[PDB]
């Protein structure tokens, strides 16, 4: 028995940020800045991907 | 006889309106 | 014989109505 | 021979009905 | 020869039925 | 030669059937 | 030459089938 | 020359197939 | 000249394919 | 002159493609 | 005069494209 | 007279555009 | 007589607009 495991995608972690310091400041602030306009998300917004 | 400056511009305008219909059927579709 | 001021304006008006049909099929679509 | 006041008004009326069909396809669409 | 009172009324009636088709495509649309 | 009582009634009946098609496209629409 | 009892009944039957198509497009619609 | 027993049956069969298309568009609709 | 055993079978086959299209539009509808 | 082995096979192939279109409109429908 | 190796291949290619349209309307439907 | 290098390429291009329309109707459908 | 630099460019432009219509029917479909 371990806890629940959250499956997390990092497609919206903003540019120029590492996953380490981005997760570090979300421990503290309980807020995580994201980017819904990353280049990895051009598919769903433009209607090209699901 | 012959003079073709109004036969040209009417034929050039019919191919323009036919081209205009063809570019109005173009769709960049937006499902996945 | 010849006189072409009513053949011109009827041909110019037929290409106008054909152009008018072509611009009425134009759609700037509004899905993502 | 020649007289063109009924050929004119019938041709002018056919281009009117063709123009009337073209303006009945015009839609100012109402999605975003 | 010539007599055009039945050629006129049949041509006038064909343009009437063509006009009648054109006004039956007219829609005042009712989305926002 | 000439006799036009069957050319008339067939032309009058073709314009009737063309008129009948035009009034069958008429719709008093029922959205707001 | 001439005899028109089969030209008549075929023309009368073509206008019948054209009339039959026109009355098959008639709809008494059933929205408010 | 002349013999019309195959022109008749082909014309009678074309009007039959045209009539068959007209009765296949008939709908007794089933909304209120 | 004349021989009509291939004009017949091609005309008989065109009316067959036209009849085949007419019976493919027939629908016994299934709303109330 | 005359030779009809390529007029036959092209006419036989056009009636085949017309028959092929007619059997592609056939639907055994699947509502009650 | 006569030579039919380009009339044949263009007629054979038109019946091919007409056949290609007929097999693109074929649907094995997938309701019960 | 005769020269057929522009009649050929225009006929070859018309059958190409007709073939292009036929392959644009092809659908590998995606219901069960 | 003969000169074919405007017959060519109008025929080349008609096949272009016909090709433009054929590529506007092409769909890479997006169901499973």
């Amino acid at each position: 028995n371990w806890g629940s495991i959250l499956e997390l995608d990092l497609s919206k972690v903003p540019k120029g940020w590492d996953v380490g310091k981005w997760m570090y400041y979300a421990r503290v602030n309980h807020i995580a800045v994201i980017d819904s306009f990353k280049e990895g998300t051009i598919g769903a917004s433009t209607g090209k991907l699901a | 006889f012959g003079s073709g400056a109004i036969g040209y511009e009417f034929d050039n305008r019919y191919l323009n309106n036919q081209e205009m219909s063809a570019v109005a059927k173009q769709r960049l579709t937006s499902l996945p």
